[PDB]
């Protein structure tokens, strides 16, 4: 997100992605807490366990605020000031582990969508992952 | 790394399942279309324009095969990443002049590569290893960077 020719890969590339949003929500999250092991110390509260119906509610919570992002491209700061006031004010998550997130989420959607997942758009996507990712890491 | 006898297993059982040309271009041509700045190095390779020229340049294809070959001689040696690269390192460092980061980089590139060619079969098991795997070549190839 940012570019035409880029808001419009998103809006397409997410339309494949479709209402397979939670289920990727969650595997991404399955893949960086076995991954990058450090960022499962920031859910305590957490069935860490392959199944976790809590892991799994969670990827349904994070697809969303995915979805949404996505028709709001041309506001991020303003639509997830909530999320932002989250990650950034009451957890204190640092600026590294949202790539960790954004690799997992990217290594997945190219497990889902062969296909799809072309450069133009995995360019597009890295692009609308690292934006979301500032607006959380903005209060900072 | 240091892993598991499960694990390496795994990791190379897939690595016989590798087209190293296949795979070998496509890292190398998204690294260069998803981040652009990389194209200052590999200069000479002609036209490095959109990426339906990146990826079917035959200059990008055999340097790709030249990378990915490095990464399994890696795979092979499982104990010895920081001797084997001890020289990839050196013309890394001194006559290319190229950031650190930009490996870990390329890496996280070859695990999206792998992730579509190897669907379901490429667990968050499997790749929770080759992000070890990434991590050591990387922390081999800047060894040299004092
Ligand atoms: C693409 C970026 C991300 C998105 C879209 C996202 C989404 C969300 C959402 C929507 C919530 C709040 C759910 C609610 O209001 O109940 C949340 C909570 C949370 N997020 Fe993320 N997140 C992202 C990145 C991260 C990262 C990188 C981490 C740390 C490794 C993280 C850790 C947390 C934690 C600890 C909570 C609170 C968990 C709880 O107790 O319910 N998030 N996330
Ligand atoms: C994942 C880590 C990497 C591996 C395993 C790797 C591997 C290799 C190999 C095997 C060669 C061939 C050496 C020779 O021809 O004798 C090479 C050369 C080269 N590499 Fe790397 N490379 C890596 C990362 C990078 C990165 C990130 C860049 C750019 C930012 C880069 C830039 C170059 C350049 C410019 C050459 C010279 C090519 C030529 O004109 O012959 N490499 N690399």
């Amino acid at each position: 997100v940012l570019s035409a020719a880029d808001k419009t890969n998103v809006k397409a590339a997410w339309s494949k992605v479709g209402g397979h949003a939670g289920e990727y929500g969650a595997e991404a999250l399955e893949r960086m807490f076995l991954g990058f092991p450090t960022t499962k110390t920031y859910f305590p509260h957490f069935d860490l366990s392959h199944g976790s119906a809590q892991v799994k509610a969670h990827g349904k919570k994070v697809g969303d605020a995915l979805t949404l992002a996505v028709g709001h491209l041309d506001d991020l700061p303003g639509a997830l000031s909530d999320l932002s006031n989250l990650h950034a004010h009451k957890l204190r998550v640092d600026p590294v582990n949202f790539k960790l997130l954004s690799h997992c989420l990217l290594s997945t959607l190219a497990v889902h969508l062969p296909n799809d997942f072309t450069p133009a758009v995995h360019a597009s996507l890295d692009k609308f992952l690292s934006s979301v990712s500032t607006v959380l890491t903005s209060k900072y | 790394v240091q892993l598991s006898g499960e694990e390496k297993a795994a990791v190379l059982a897939l690595w016989d399942k590798v087209n190293e040309e296949e795979v070998g271009g496509e890292a190398l041509g998204r690294l260069l279309v998803v981040y652009p700045w990389t194209q200052r190095f590999f200069d000479s390779f002609g036209d490095l324009s959109n990426p339906g020229a990146v990826m079917g340049n035959p200059k990008v294809k055999a340097h790709g095969k030249k990378v990915l070959h490095s990464f399994g001689e890696g795979v092979h040696h499982l104990d010895n990443l920081k001797g084997t690269f001890a020289a990839l390192s050196e013309l890394h460092c001194d006559k290319l002049h190229v950031d650190p980061e930009n490996f870990r980089l390329l890496g996280n590139v070859l695990v999206v590569v792998l992730a579509r060619h190897f669907g379901k079969d490429f667990t968050p098991e499997l790749q929770a290893s080759y992000q070890k795997v990434v991590a050591g070549v990387a922390n081999a190839l800047a060894h040299k960077y004092h």
